[PDB]
């Protein structure tokens, strides 16, 4: 039972980290 | 606890291990080496001891084509052979010294020889280096 | 206009203009950063009990088998292979390849080769950016310590069994069983490291703590400063001149830095320093040089002992040294 | 096998490394006759005898039917160069017994529902009697652990808690009293040879074997399993 | 140990090896004495 | 104070005096440094 | 000298003035060569004056006196020092000739021609100037080559090279049959470098040496020829940068490689390194404690065959997981371990029960006790012993030593190589002092995603 | 035996090949990747405006 | 024989420290490379003289 909750959070964290990457708010030079 | 009877194991040789590790005692004791030159009686034991084991062991081994045994015995009891040869030929003058060296030469020569040839695994070469090998060692023995 | 297949390739694995840089380095670190990456997360999640001392005496480290992430970890490789190749197509089957620990030899090797891609790699960039070559340069010190802490060690312990674990409480257990059997506490290349990573989080608040107190106000008080800064400016966005008054009244006037240029490279340079040392000190302790030994150096005039802070550290080792493999030696010393 | 003692002996140890050649026994050349052959009745002296498996059989307790294995611990499961003492009588029986030598290896093998099963392969002080055709005797199994081995947490049977450390407020733990509790009592087995082939130029034989034994218990903490162990065999008379 | 007739010049030999370690030094003596131009 | 420790201090004194000296020469008479 | 207004140079980077400057760089290795020859002779003679006979060489802290004993001087049969004259001799020479070696190096540096590109134009180069380095190149392998054949021609023909596998006990043998074949040499070359294989590592008879050594003498006899009279092709002249760091930077990489090497010999390798000079290895001593032991339990009326540890393995012996009967314990992750005193009572298939159940040798019992003893652990204050030990014993390894030293070595110098090839680079290309504000590379690129 | 494996591992064998289809493989897949590099690699210099001759390369 | 030999000895590491010292400030001094080549010529002439006569000198003492 605690392992999917294990599991599940550390695929959120995953999931997480590529969202930043991929879909950051892209710099613009003034 | 329960008693058991070991004092014979002293006899054996049980001591060697812990003179051997005697940081004490000179490296000289803990080899070995100063006591084989302080007792001839030892080195002497050793060479026909090696003799003996040389010719019988080595004809039997390379009969029957045994490279490892016949190398393994060229160096497991023949291992202080040329230390015992030394020792003994320092405890003559200087023409039977320089003769007994010359031997020595030729026959470790001979041994080198025939350690090649086993290793090359021949058979007839490595029979024709065993015989000349014996003969240089009956050389050197009657030498000495 | 490029019209072969080779030169495109070229042009395409060379190209600046792609969301993550590939170069050639990269050609060498991304399959075999993936390949260890699954095999951590697999073997992590659902692989067998690995026995670890090879003493038959198999250790639970995964998450399917009753663990927790504190717990968790990656076994190294069995005693009995010591430091021989294992690959995947050496063993009977896959069962026997997960009961020794392949997995730790297979994802060890793979991390040391992509880590050493990714120093490479980032040289590349630099240069097909424009720059200076060194971030490379600074990147070696970790790199060093990974390949201490997984390589070195075992190569000079003669077993991938002495190496790191790859968990927390593998990690809390290697460092300990290190201290038991090195002193690594007591030596200078540790000492070093701790004064490294010390001076290096000191510098960073003093730096932060500088830069943010001499901000020239650009904004109101309902929004922050860093709205008050505006990517790709060309002025100054603080008083370096202020910053460095109050540092030299702080301590006195020529001990802080008034060029910018020199303060950042002493900030580069002390951790990276640091770390080198206390890496180099890993692998100096890898080929059994361990480190001071003040133990029963204090003697009265009539011979007897007189104990001291290294006697009581001497103690805590002599207790945390016959427990560390409790059925894995058969004789007095360990040797290895 | 596919090589005979002469041809093991006429290789290096260079050579022989890491091809797992020394984890398996010698079988006989074309001058062996069938069976006992033309041996004098006498007793002989055993030596260079040793036996390599060649299946593993699993029968978990409240099955009726074995089960095949698969091994996980490498070539490592060949008893090898054991002496002993081997008598023929004129009739055909023969008596051999087991006094020293390498007679015992551990080993671990997985199952058909995944769970490792570790046993303790050993025919130490072999016992067996019969004709030529089939030699039925037994063995001594000891625990595969020792008396200091000690469990995870600190348990042993010479040495170790007695008890749980970790749970300090259950004062006795009547609950835990069946895993405190370690004995390395020892066991026995059974054995069912044959000999197939006999050289009495050089005084060599061969043969198969069959035995049975039980798994470990983990010093008594477990119901033990039964397991088959089946292959040839190879020793010398002189 | 060093032959009979080499004996007294022993104390020298003892202090050899450092210099290297003493030209690395005499190297930034120099540069401070040409005051770091 | 043995003598032999004496002649050790000696050599080193001797030794570690040679390379400032070559220094000092060389400024004192305004030599090509 | 020069200084930081005409150089752009400053003092802690000033050996980077004499980039362009033939020979006053000359000047500069010439001295640094003297140098190098005057810490040989001197630690050679530090290190005669302060030797004993009654210890061996491994216990009195002794590096370069080992390798003098390993060319088969002053040694005598089983690893004894029988004389110490040919020490100082040697010692002797190098001191002397690294006066001369300083004196040229002072001249070339102080008063000798600073730029030899207009008056001795044969020892001219120009670091752009592909033919004259590969020449140069050429020249040096050329010379490197007459060093190999130089070792070669002393295990034939000058005495010999001291053998530790000798038939009758280690002693100064003649090579007379060298290996030269193919396939033995590429053996060793194209090795894993992983436990059992052992690269390089694992050469394990003084013919294979010498063999290796006529090859790598013709080799580079040939390739110094091969260079002198040619020059670089387009393929070679597209993938390098032509400056004369960058050349640096190949050279600290090569030597880099070359330390970490060298630190995995001086831990792993007997026959190069003979135990009776250096002490036991990592390895060796496990071995020597688990061979003591049983020895001493078997003189106590025990069945070492039979033996059953407390985990059910076995205490004395055991089974590699190839097969092969090996000594049981920790010990069985070192059970790749080859030594003179060990392979007498080895079979095809490993241990021999018999052998060494009725003929152990007290000579191998000493050496087994002896290099048990003394163990290649230690601290940094040199007491010998694990971490948890008394102030006893002074004593650290001669292999921790030279492994540790070199294995440092060999990382800061894969560090500096990494910094020179990177610093090469940028400067060949041309933005090694910073961007340029009016064109940066970057503002003419698109942005990313 | 039990079992079957390939038996190779501490052998001291050139590159790990015990069997010719591994040196096949090796050659086969470098002397592709070689010859698609030798059709272009005269159309890639061209990239610089240059000839490849004595003076060509980054030099300093 | 002996006292001659140590005597060589000492008058050689004399010579050479004398030299270690003077070298350098010799060719350092503007104009004085050119002019005192004579004393460094000597010089460098009397020590290797030293040094033959210790290496003859060695067979008789040892
Ligand atoms: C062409 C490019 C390369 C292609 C191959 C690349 C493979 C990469 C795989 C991924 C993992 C990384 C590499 C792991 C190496 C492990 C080496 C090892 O277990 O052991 C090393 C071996 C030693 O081999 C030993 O050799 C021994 C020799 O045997 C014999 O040796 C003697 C022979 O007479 C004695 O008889 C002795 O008793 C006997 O055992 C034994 O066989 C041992 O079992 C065996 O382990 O050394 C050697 O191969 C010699 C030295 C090797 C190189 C240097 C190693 C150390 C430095 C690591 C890298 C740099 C780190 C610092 C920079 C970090 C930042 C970048
Ligand atoms: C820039 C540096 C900034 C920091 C400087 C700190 C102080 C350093 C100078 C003082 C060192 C010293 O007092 O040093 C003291 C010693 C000399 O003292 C003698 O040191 C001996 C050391 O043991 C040696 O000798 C013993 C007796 O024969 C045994 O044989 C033993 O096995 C052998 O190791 C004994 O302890 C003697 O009793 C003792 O008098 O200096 C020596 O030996 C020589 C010292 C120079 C060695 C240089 C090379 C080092 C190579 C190894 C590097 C390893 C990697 C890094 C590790 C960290
Ligand atoms: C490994 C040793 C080493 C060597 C061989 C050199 C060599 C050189 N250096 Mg470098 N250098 C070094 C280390 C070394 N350096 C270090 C550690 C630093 C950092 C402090 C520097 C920083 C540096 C700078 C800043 C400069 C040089 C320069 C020079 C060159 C010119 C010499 C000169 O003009 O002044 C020599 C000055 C003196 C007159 C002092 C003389 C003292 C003598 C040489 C002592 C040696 C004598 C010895 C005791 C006895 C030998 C005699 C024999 C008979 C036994 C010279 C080739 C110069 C250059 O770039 O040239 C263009 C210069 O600008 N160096
Ligand atoms: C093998 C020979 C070698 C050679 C010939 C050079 C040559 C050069 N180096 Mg490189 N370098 C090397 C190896 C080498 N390096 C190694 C192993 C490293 C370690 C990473 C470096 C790191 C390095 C740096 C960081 C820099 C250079 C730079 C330079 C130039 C100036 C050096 C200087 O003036 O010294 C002056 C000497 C000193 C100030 C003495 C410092 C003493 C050290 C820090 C420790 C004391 C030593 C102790 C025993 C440990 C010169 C072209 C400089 C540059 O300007 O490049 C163009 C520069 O910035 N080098
Ligand atoms: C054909 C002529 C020629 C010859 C014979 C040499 C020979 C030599 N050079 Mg090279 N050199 C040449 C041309 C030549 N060079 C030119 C034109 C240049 C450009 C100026 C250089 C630049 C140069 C430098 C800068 C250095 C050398 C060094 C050396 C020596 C290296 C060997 C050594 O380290 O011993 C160890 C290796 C051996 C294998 C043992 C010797 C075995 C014998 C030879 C057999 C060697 C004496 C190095 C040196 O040692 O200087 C004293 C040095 O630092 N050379
Ligand atoms: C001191 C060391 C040394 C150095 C620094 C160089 C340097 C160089 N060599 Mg020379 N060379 C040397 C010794 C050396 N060589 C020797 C000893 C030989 C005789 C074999 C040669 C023969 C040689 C040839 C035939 C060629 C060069 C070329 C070159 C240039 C290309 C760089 C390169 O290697 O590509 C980087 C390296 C590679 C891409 C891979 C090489 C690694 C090999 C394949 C490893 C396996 C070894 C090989 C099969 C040999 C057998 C092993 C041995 C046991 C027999 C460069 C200037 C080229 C050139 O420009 O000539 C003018 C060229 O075509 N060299
Ligand atoms: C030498 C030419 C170099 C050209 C340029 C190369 C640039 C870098 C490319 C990438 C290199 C890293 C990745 C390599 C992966 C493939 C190799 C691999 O995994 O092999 C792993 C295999 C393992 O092979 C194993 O062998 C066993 C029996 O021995 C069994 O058969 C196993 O099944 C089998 O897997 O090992 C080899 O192939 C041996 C490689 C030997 C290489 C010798 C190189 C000699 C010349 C260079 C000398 C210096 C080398 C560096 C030393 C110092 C290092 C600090
Ligand atoms: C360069 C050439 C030699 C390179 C290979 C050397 C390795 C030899 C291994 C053993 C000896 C073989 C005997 C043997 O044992 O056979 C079997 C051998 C397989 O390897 P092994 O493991 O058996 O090698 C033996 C050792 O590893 C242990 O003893 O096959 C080969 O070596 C094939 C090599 C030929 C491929 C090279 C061809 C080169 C010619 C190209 C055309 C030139 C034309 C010029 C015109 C002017
Ligand atoms: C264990 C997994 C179980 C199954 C999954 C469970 C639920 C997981 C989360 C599901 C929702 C994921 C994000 C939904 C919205 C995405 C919008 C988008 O990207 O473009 C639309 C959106 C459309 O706008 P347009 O392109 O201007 O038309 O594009 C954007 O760029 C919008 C700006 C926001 C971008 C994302 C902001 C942060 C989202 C949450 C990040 C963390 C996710 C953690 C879970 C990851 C997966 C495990
Ligand atoms: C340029 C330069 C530099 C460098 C320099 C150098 C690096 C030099 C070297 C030099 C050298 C490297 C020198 C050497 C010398 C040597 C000598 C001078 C020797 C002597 C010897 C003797 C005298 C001996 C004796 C004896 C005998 C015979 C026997 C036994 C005993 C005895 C030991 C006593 C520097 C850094 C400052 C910086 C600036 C520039
Ligand atoms: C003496 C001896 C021997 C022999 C040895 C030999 C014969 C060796 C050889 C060796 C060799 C023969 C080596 C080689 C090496 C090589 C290398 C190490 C290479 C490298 C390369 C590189 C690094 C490259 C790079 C690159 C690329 C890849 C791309 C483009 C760019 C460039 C070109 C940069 C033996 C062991 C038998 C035994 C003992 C003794
Ligand atoms: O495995 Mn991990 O830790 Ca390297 O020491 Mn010996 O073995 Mn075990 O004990 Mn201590
Ligand atoms: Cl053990
Ligand atoms: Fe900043």
């Amino acid at each position: 039972m605690e392992a999917l909750v294990y599991t599940f959070l550390l695929v959120g964290t995953l999931g997480i980290i590529f969202f930043a990457i991929f879909f950051r708010e892209p710099p613009r030079i003034v | 606890l329960d008693l058991f009877d070991d004092r014979k194991a002293r006899q054996a040789g049980f001591d060697i291990i812990y003179e051997a590790r005697d940081l004490d005692l000179p490296q000289g004791v803990r080899d070995g080496l100063a006591q084989a030159r302080e007792n001839l009686d030892v080195a002497k034991a050793r060479i026909k001891e090696a003799e003996k084991r040389i010719d019988a062991d080595l004809d039997a081994y390379i009969a029957k084509a045994y490279w490892t045994e016949g190398r393994n015995e060229l160096r497991r009891q023949v291992g202080t052979l040329r230390f015992d040869l030394n020792a003994v030929a320092d405890t003559l003058p200087k023409a039977a010294k320089k003769e007994a060296q010359a031997a020595k030469n030729e026959f470790l020569a001979a041994v080198e020889a025939l350690d090649l040839q086993l290793r090359k695994k021949n058979g007839d070469k490595a029979a024709a280096a065993l015989a000349d090998t014996k003969a240089k060692l009956d050389a050197v023995i009657a030498k000495l | 206009e490029s019209t072969s297949l080779w030169a495109r390739f070229c042009e395409w694995v060379t190209s600046t203009e792609n969301r993550l840089y590939i170069g050639w380095f990269g050609v060498l670190m991304i399959p075999t950063l993936l390949t260890a990456t699954s095999v951590f997360i697999i073997a992590f999640i659902a692989a067998p009990p690995v026995d670890i001392d090879g003493i038959r005496e198999p250790v639970s480290g995964s998450l399917l088998y009753g663990n927790n992430i504190i717990t968790g970890a990656i076994i190294p490789t069995s005693n009995a292979i010591g430091l021989h190749f294992y690959p995947i197509w050496e063993a009977a089957s896959l069962d026997e390849w997960l009961y020794n620990g392949g997995p730790y030899q297979l994802i060890v090797c793979h991390f040391f080769l992509g880590v050493c891609s990714y120093m490479g790699r980032e040289w590349e960039l630099s240069f097909r950016l424009g720059m200076r070559p060194w971030i490379a340069v600074a990147y070696s010190a970790p790199v060093a310590a990974a390949t201490a802490v997984f390589i070195i060690y075992p190569l000079g312990q003669g077993s991938f069994s002495d190496g790191m674990p790859l968990g927390i409480s593998g990690t809390f257990n290697f460092m300990i069983v290190f201290q038991a059997e090195h002193n690594i506490l007591m030596h200078p290349f540790h000492m070093l490291g701790v004064a490294g990573v010390f001076g290096g989080s000191l510098f960073s608040a003093m730096h932060g703590s500088l830069v943010t107190s001499s901000l020239i106000r650009e904004t109101t008080e309902n929004e922050s400063a860093n709205e008050g800064y505006k990517f790709g400016q060309e002025e100054e966005t603080y008083n370096i001149v202020a910053a460095h008054g109050y540092f030299g009244r702080l301590i006195f006037q020529y001990a802080s830095f008034n060029n910018s240029r020199s303060l950042h490279f002493f900030l580069a340079a002390w951790p990276v320093v640091g770390i080198w040392f206390t890496a180099l000190g890993i692998s100096t302790m890898a080929f059994n040089l361990n480190g001071f030994n003040f133990n029963q150096s204090v003697v009265d005039s009539q011979g007897r002992v007189i104990n001291t802070w290294a006697d009581i550290i001497n103690r805590a080792n002599l207790g945390m040294e016959v427990m560390h493999e409790r059925n894995a030696h058969n004789f007095p010393l360990d040797l290895a | 096998g596919n090589f005979t003692f002469d041809e093991l002996q006429a290789k290096s140890y260079l050579e022989v490394k890491g091809s797992t050649l020394a984890n398996q026994c010698p079988i006989l050349g074309a001058d062996a006759q069938q069976g006992l052959g033309d041996v004098k009745p006498g007793t002989f002296q055993l030596d260079k005898f040793c036996m390599e498996p060649s299946s593993f059989k699993v029968k978990m307790p409240g099955s009726k039917e074995f089960e095949p294995s698969t091994l996980l611990t490498r070539n490592t499961y060949s008893l090898d160069q054991m002496t002993g003492s081997v008598t023929v009588k004129g009739d055909g029986s023969v008596a051999l017994k087991q006094q020293d030598g390498i007679d015992f290896a551990p080993v671990t093998v997985k199952i058909r529902g995944g769970e490792m099963v570790p046993f303790m392969f050993t025919v130490k002080n072999l016992n067996i009697e019969g004709k030529a055709d089939g030699l039925t005797g037994d063995f001594t199994v000891p625990s595969y652990r020792g008396a200091t081995f000690m469990d995870p947490q600190g348990r042993g049977a010479a040495s170790g808690w007695e008890y749980v450390k970790g749970l300090a407020a259950a004062g006795a733990q009547e609950e835990l009293a069946a895993e405190n509790v370690k004995s390395a009592a020892a066991t026995v087995g059974e054995a069912a040879f044959a000999i197939a082939s006999t050289d009495a130029a050089t005084g060599e034989i061969a043969g198969v074997f069959v035995t049975r034994q039980l798994a470990d218990d983990d010093l008594g903490s477990k119901d033990p399993a039964t397991i088959e162990i089946e292959g040839i065999w190879y020793g010398q008379l002189s | 140990k060093l032959p009979e007739a080499y004996a007294p010049f022993d104390p020298i030999v003892d202090v050899l090896p450092v210099i290297p370690v003493l030209f690395l030094l005499l190297a930034l003596v120099w540069q401070a004495s040409v005051s770091f131009r | 104070m043995n003598l032999e420790i004496v002649l050790q201090l000696t050599a080193l004194l001797f030794i570690v005096a040679a390379g400032p000296l070559v220094i000092v020469l060389l400024s004192s008479r305004g030599g090509n440094l | 000298g020069r200084d930081q207004e005409s150089t752009g140079f400053a003092w802690w980077a000033g050996n980077a003035r004499l980039i362009n400057l033939s020979g006053k760089l000359l000047g500069a290795h010439v001295a640094h060569a003297g140098l190098i020859v005057f810490w040989a002779g001197a630690m050679n003679l530090f290190e005669v004056a302060h030797f004993v006979p009654e210890k061996p060489m491994y216990e009195q802290g002794l590096i370069l006196l080992p390798h003098l004993a390993t060319l088969g001087y002053g040694v005598g049969p089983g690893g004894e020092v029988i004389d110490t004259y040919p020490y100082f001799v040697s010692g002797v020479l190098h001191l002397i000739s690294s006066a001369v070696l300083g004196f040229g190096g002072v001249y070339h540096s102080l008063v000798g021609p600073e730029t030899l590109e207009e008056s001795f134009p044969f020892f001219g180069y120009v670091w752009k100037d592909k033919n004259k380095m590969t020449t140069i190149l050429g020249i040096h392998l050329i010379v490197l080559g007459l060093g190999a054949w130089l070792l070669v021609w002393k295990a034939m023909y000058f005495g010999g090279i001291y053998d530790t596998w000798a038939p009758g006990g280690g002693d100064v043998r003649i090579i007379t049959n060298p290996t030269v074949s193919p396939g033995v040499i590429f053996g060793y070359l194209f090795r894993s470098p992983f436990g059992g294989d052992g690269w390089i590592v694992s050469v394990d008879n003084m013919e294979d040496v010498i063999g290796g050594h006529i090859w790598i003498g013709t080799l580079c006899i040939f390739g110094g020829i091969w260079h002198i009279l040619t020059k670089p092709w387009a393929w070679a002249r597209r993938a390098f940068v032509w400056s004369g760091e960058a050349y640096l930077s190949y050279s600290l990489g090569a030597i880099s490689i070359m330390g970490f090497t060298a630190c995995c010999m001086a831990w792993f390798n007997t026959t190069a390194y003979p135990s009776e000079f250096y002490g036991p290895t990592g390895p060796e001593a496990s071995q020597s404690q688990t061979f003591t032991f049983l020895v001493r339990d078997q003189r106590l009326g025990a069945n070492v065959a039979s033996a059953q540890g407390p985990t059910g393995l076995g205490k004395y012996l055991m089974r590699s997981p190839t097969g092969e009967i090996i000594f049981g314990g920790e010990t069985m992750r070192f059970w790749d371990f080859r030594g003179p005193w060990l392979e007498p009572l080895r079979g095809p298939n490993g241990l021999d029960l018999n052998k060494l159940k009725n003929d152990i040798q007290p000579w191998q019992e000493r050496r087994a006790a002896e290099y048990m003893t003394h163990a290649p652990l230690g601290s940094l204050n040199s007491v010998g012993g694990v971490a948890t030990e008394i102030n006893a014993v002074n004593y650290v390894s001669p292999r921790s030593w030279l492994a540790t030293s070199h294995f440092c070595l060999g990382f800061f110098f894969f560090v500096g190589h990494l910094w020179h090839a990177g610093r090469a680079r940028a400067a060949a290309a041309g933005f090694e002092k910073g961007i340029d504000r009016d064109n940066e590379p970057v503002l003419s690129m698109r942005p990313l995603d | 035996l039990v079992d079957d494996r390939l038996a190779g591992e501490g052998t001291g064998k050139i590159l790990g090949i015990n069997d010719p289809s591994l040196f096949w493989a090796i050659t086969i897949v470098f002397t592709i990747v070689w010859g698609v590099f030798y059709v272009s690699t005269r159309e890639i210099d061209a990239a610089s405006d240059r000839e490849n001759d004595d003076d060509f390369g980054l030099t300093l | 024989m002996l006292l001659i030999f140590q005597l060589a000895l000492f008058a050689f590491i004399v010579v050479s420290f004398l030299l270690v010292v003077g070298v350098p400030v010799v060719l350092a001094t503007p104009e004085g490379w050119a002019e005192n080549k004579g004393t460094v010529f000597s010089g460098i002439g009397i020590w290797f003289l030293l040094v033959f006569l210790v290496g003859i000198l060695n067979s008789f003492v040892v």
